RNA sequence: ACUCUGGUUCCUCUGCAUUUAACCGUGAAAAUCUUUCGCCUUUUACUAAAGAUUUCCGUGCAAAGGAGCAUACAUUGAGUAAAUUUUUGGAGUCCCCUCGAGAGAGCGGGA
């Protein structure tokens, strides 16, 4: 019955963040602040590991191994195994200038 | 930046939003705080000025010298910040 | 009162030895030297 | 009170009544201050002498204009580990007697 | 079917989790909780009702705990132990609000003031009876006796401190005089515990001579203060400081006993009517729940018993 | 500095400088040799032996199963706890004999 | 506690009438202050007397060469 | 110290006689790296 | 202003090491059940692969207690210590008109 269909990581809870979720959801009402961005690269340039640094700063609980990239935005298990990114994934975070 | 006090930090988070500030001469300015400074100079845009007699007028931009501002009503989401 | 002096002495030894730090709970995992 | 760190952290979040040099009375939950004695009042209201009450938002008062402030009301308000023992129901075994 | 008398889940409960010999146990005055401790040094809190789960446990003691009493408002638990220290535990935080440390030898017995400023009477193997105050490092009063003191209580007005000890006779000190106002004489061996009546008129005192003696501590009595003597319990060669306690209606008195039996006496007749087996060793402490007819007993058998009775 | 930079791409363990310590039975001194490839010149016997050692390594890695979390059965501590066993320091040829 | 009413046998006198559970005796678990129990062995062995272990010991507080206990 | 039985165990480079952790410098690490050479691979491995 | 503790090392106990892409182990054994090839006048012991389960050699961290070696009170968790334009060194007082018994307010006027 408990079919092991799992093909992607999905988090069992909301992880901790430095910002309150309420301040994120309130800032959503204010496009005079918010920005949208895409990060685009040749294969295996910085792009995914750089977002892991933005994750590590906002989250505190975000474990990065000393040996290998965590690659949080590479959620699929094919992307974990291949380690190239294969599909886009979005992040939303509050961050200070 | 250097560690300026929390009220000045909250003032810069108020830059996105509408703020309402009263000047020492009594006029109330409501507008969208486009720049603020650590001396709390304020630049407002899309401004409405309300005079002490209750008349009002629109103003496209206003610069208020920081030491002439009595108080500002900030938006509530900044309480979360 | 001299009997109370003796009883005071007896009580001091008994409670001293009973509670003694060498005998408190959580002790004598004794190392096989 | 303020600046004495053990004391200052407890005087924040009190509901405080602020008197300004124009004679206004503001009331709100005082929850930030600055070396220039600027103060930030959450959920603020004003009382103007004539008394009339008006509701404001989060109000930043530039410190230059404060005369004085006083406590109006308390901050809002709302071991834990064990589990070693167990407590099943039972009964009393009768011992021996002489 | 059978008669029931309390909200207990069963007419007796066996509480297991201790490993040390349990030397003391008391209910919270609100009736929600009880706390128990002894040679394990860990103070175990238990709920009175339902599964009675051990919701909290406080460490921090490093010498075994002689005696343990709640403050009247139930905000704090006061406990003392052979670490020469008196420790006051905040009930909400579970942390040591005060650690009085001026005793020079084992502290065996503790009693908080009933009302006014929170004061803690304490008695010790250094022979001093000391009253501490939450507000000061130094104690308010130190009364020194030549012989070790192992029981203490205030009176209800919290202005006389009654301390008993090796002397068998009782040094009762009046806190405005700093003198013994009177002594209570009848005990042939050391006094293992004293408990003040709910109304404050009387105290019971338990002693190693295997009797509990009831004393009238009211300001005027026209003759001898000995009201009565209770017997039937026993003190064994362990020489424990077996405690005693009052029923909140005063009609019943209890004392610890080395014969494993939970004794209850009727105050006027001094007869026994409850002799409750179930323990496997010396019953060091016994107390009544303050609102409901539940008996607590703590024993050297590492077990705590809760049970309900027909208090008549 | 020149040596420190060279260590960064030394083979493991030499790219570390701080490490947990490992049992002498676990250091498999020759294992990198059979992993990498046969040298072009080595004859029949040795080439076949490289394939057989890869087969053993590939079956070991394929089957694996991660270790169970358990209470470790310390058994020599259980002997040492009883009165019947004593401990002493001995010379390996004495202990062997 | 109230005692069983009526006569008691002449058939089965002072050993056999007593309370028992195992074949000779009432056996029940006990816990004590180990250290004090250790003390009471050592006094009986070295000195000839001990403080009476029994529950409900009554007046018989001590058990041994009572002349030594009093002296 | 190279041929001691448990080398360095009584020194600041390893936690103690349980011999569970080590922290060598670079002068040490480059020297034993150079001695190990005959056993080691040449590769910047992963692509090969 | 408060309770709170000596370093280091070692022993033993207790808890957790299931979200496995993957890994408590940069190493790598054995057994059982079920299933599929090859030896055999018989069974074990076997060949070599899969799946499900165990055992065994190890492992990590945290906490607790104790025991040993050289010895020191600070300090952890809980909290202190600048008069020249934008705040913390007075552009402040007084004297008229208005509403109102009263005392304040009007981008009020003026010395
Ligand atoms: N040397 C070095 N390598 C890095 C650095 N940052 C990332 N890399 C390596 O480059 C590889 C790819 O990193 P990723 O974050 O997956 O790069 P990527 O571009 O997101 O991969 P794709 O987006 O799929 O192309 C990994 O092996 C990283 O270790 C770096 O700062 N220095």
């Amino acid at each position: 019955p408990v079919s092991k269909k799992k093909f992607q990581a999905a988090e069992r809870f909301l992880p901790e963040t430095v910002y309150k979720k309420e301040y994120l959801a309130d800032l959503m009402d204010c496009p005079h602040i918010m920005r949208n961005v895409a990060i685009a690269g040749h294969l295996h340039h910085g792009k995914t590991t750089f977002l892991d640094c933005l994750m590590e700063q906002t989250h505190p609980e975000f474990y990065r191994a000393e040996d290998a990239d965590a690659r949080f935005t590479d959620i699929l298990f094919i992307e974990k195994q291949r380690g190239c990114s294969i599909k886009s994934q979005p992040v939303s975070i509050v961050a200070q200038d | 930046m250097t560690s300026v006090g929390v009220p000045i930090k909250i003032l810069h988070e108020a830059e996105g939003h509408m703020v309402t500030l009263e000047t020492v001469t009594g006029e109330v300015y409501r507008g969208k705080l486009s720049e603020a400074e650590d001396n709390m100079n304020c630049q407002l845009a899309e401004t409405v000025v309300t005079f002490r007699d209750g008349r009002s007028h629109q103003l496209d931009n206003v610069f208020i010298r920081g030491n002439k501002i009595r108080f500002m009503i900030l938006p509530d989401m900044l309480k979360n910040a | 009162d001299s009997i109370l002096e003796e009883k005071s002495r007896k009580w001091k030894q008994l409670q001293g030895k009973r509670y003694s730090e060498k005998k408190k709970f959580g002790m004598s995992d004794t190392q096989k030297e | 009170t303020i600046s004495k760190n053990n004391k200052m952290m407890a005087h924040l979040n009190y509901r405080m009544k602020i008197i300004l040099q124009d004679g206004r009375t503001f009331i709100g939950f005082f929850k930030a201050f600055d070396k220039h004695m600027n103060i930030l009042l959450a959920e603020c209201e004003e009382h103007r002498q004539i008394e009339e009450k008006r509701i404001l938002g989060l109000v930043l008062v530039r410190g230059e204009h404060i005369v004085s402030m006083t406590v109006d009301g308390p901050p809002p308000r709302d071991g834990g580990a064990g589990g070693v023992g167990q407590a099943k129901p039972g009964g009393r075994g009768m011992p021996a007697m002489p | 079917t059978a008669q029931r008398f309390s909200n207990l889940m069963a007419p007796t409960m066996v509480l297991l989790g201790h490993e040390g010999e349990i030397y003391t146990g008391a209910f919270s005055p609100d009736g929600t909780c009880l706390a128990t401790s002894g040679y394990d040094q860990k103070i175990f809190f238990w709920n009175v009702y339902g599964e009675c789960e051990n919701f909290s446990t406080i460490k921090g003691h490093s010498g075994a705990v002689m005696d343990l009493k709640f403050t009247t408002d139930s905000s704090s638990l006061v406990s003392c132990g052979t670490d020469k220290s008196v420790r006051v535990w905040d009930m909400e935080t579970g942390t040591c609000a005060r650690r009085f440390r001026t005793h020079t030898d084992f502290v065996n017995a503790v009693h908080p003031s009933r009302r006014g400023v929170t004061l803690v009477a304490s008695a010790s193997d250094d022979g001093t009876c000391r009253v501490h105050d939450m507000r000061t490092k130094e104690p308010v009063k130190t009364y020194t006796n030549r012989y070790q003191q192992t029981a203490v209580t205030f009176n209800d007005s919290s202005d006389q401190v009654i301390s008993g000890g090796i002397d068998n006779v009782l040094k009762v000190w009046d806190m405005r005089r700093d003198e013994i106002t009177y002594t209570l004489t009848g005990h042939r061996d050391t006094i293992t515990g004293i408990s003040l009546s709910p109304s404050g008129k009387f105290i019971i005192s338990n002693s190693m001579d295997c009797t509990v003696r009831q004393w009238d501590i009211r300001p005027f009595v026209p003759g001898q203060r000995s009201v009565g003597v209770f017997a039937g319990h026993n003190h064994n060669f362990e020489k424990n400081l077996l405690k005693c306690s009052w029923s909140p209606c005063e009609r019943f008195i209890t004392a610890g006993s080395s014969d494993r039996f939970l004794y209850v006496w009727e105050t006027l007749s001094k007869k026994i009517v409850y002799k409750l087996p179930g323990h496997m060793g010396s019953v060091n402490c016994t107390d009544f729940h303050p609102k409901e007819p539940i008996m607590l007993s703590c024993g050297s058998d590492k077990r705590v018993f809760l049970g309900e009775i027909d208090m008549s | 500095t020149a040596n420190g930079l060279a260590l960064l791409w030394a083979p493991r363990p030499f790219n570390l400088r701080s490490g947990r310590t490992r049992r002498a039975v676990d250091v498999p001194l020759v294992k990198s040799w059979y992993r990498e490839h046969c040298p072009a010149g080595m004859p029949v016997k040795v080439r076949v032996s490289y394939q057989k050692l890869l087969k053993v390594f590939v079956l070991n890695a394929l089957k694996h199963r991660p270790p169970k979390p358990q209470k470790r059965r310390y058994l020599f501590r259980s002997f040492k706890a009883t009165k019947f066993f004593q401990t002493t320091t001995l010379d390996w040829v004495e202990a062997g004999l | 506690f109230k005692p069983e009413s009526g006569p008691v046998n002449h058939f089965k006198s002072e050993q056999q009438r007593s309370q028992k559970n195992t074949l000779t005796g009432f056996v029940e678990p006990a816990h004590l202050n180990e250290f004090h129990f250790n003390r009471q062995i050592r006094s009986f062995d070295t000195l000839g007397y001990a403080q009476n272990p029994t529950a409900e010991s009554g007046t018989t507080h001590f058990v041994g060469d009572v002349k030594k206990a009093e002296a | 110290w190279f041929y001691d039985h448990k080398p360095l165990a009584t020194t600041r480079f390893v936690n103690g006689p349980t011999y569970r952790k080590w922290a060598f410098s670079i002068p040490q690490m480059s020297t034993l790296y150079r001695l190990a050479n005959q056993l080691l691979t040449d590769l910047v491995d992963d692509n090969y």
